[PDB]
């Protein structure tokens, strides 16, 4: 089976479109701006001319669509500079909508919350401080990063109750770690390798 | 009080939260 897209819907959902790029920021800056969200897997960049004035557009692909979701929900709603960027491609929406709503509802069965903008040193049990002070958690693990050596700036925390999950989301954004406010959301696709057949 | 906008729970959270940041993230001296 050539061309491993593994459900084209999810493949694109993990990759956000960045339009209306400010000016003094490029792939160098955008990488870091969305770094607390998810690890940059690949970038479809449009460098125009040797001048490097990035005349065009860019695509930021993450390892997890949850980071892409937060990039859509928060980054497009909050001006990260003197210019608002357009995240995503409103074209195949509606067609892939039943899939999106399916994934969200399907991952909802695990009622796990998504923790991003996690401080690199601050560890899993540390993030537990805030989450477990509001409600109860059954599983807590920040994804380990092989190239960083410590852990990626995100993780998947699991509440036992859907009420407490919603309580956490409302306050966990404000989680200040050394000057940076955290960023929480939800799991949009089942972040577990429950794929028996590798088709 | 009101949930979602928790007053005590989230302050419990953050006393722990900067405690965890005090060891790793930003040393504030003692605590």
């Amino acid at each position: 089976g050539a061309m491993a897209q593994r459900q084209r819907a999810l493949a694109i959902m993990c990759r956000v479109y960045v339009g209306s790029i400010y000016y003094e920021l490029g792939e160098d800056t955008i990488r870091q701006a969305f770094a607390p969200f998810g690890p940059i897997k690949s970038i479809d960049m449009s460098w125009d001319s040797v001048t490097m004035k990035h005349k065009g557009f860019a695509f930021v692909e993450y390892e997890v669509p949850e980071a892409a979701q937060l990039a859509l929900e928060q980054m497009n709603s909050v001006m990260l500079g003197g210019r608002n960027i357009k995240v995503g491609r409103p074209s195949n929406i509606g067609q892939a909508q039943p899939i999106i709503d399916q994934l969200a509802e399907e991952a909802r069965a695990f009622n796990r919350i998504y923790v991003a903008s996690v401080h690199q040193d601050l560890s899993d049990d540390d993030i537990k401080s805030v989450f477990e002070a509001f409600g109860k958690i059954k599983s807590c693990t920040l994804a380990r990063d092989p190239t960083t050596g410590k852990h990626k700036g995100y993780g998947f925390i699991e509440y036992e109750k859907a009420q407490s999950s919603q309580d956490a989301v409302s306050s966990m954004n404000l989680f200040d770690l050394g000057g940076q406010y955290l960023r929480v959301g939800k799991a949009v696709t089942p972040p577990m390798p429950l794929l028996t057949p590798a088709t | 009080g009101a949930m979602g906008y928790v007053n005590d729970a989230f302050k419990d959270a953050l006393q722990r939260a900067r405690q965890i940041a005090a060891k790793i993230g930003g040393d504030a001296g003692t605590s």
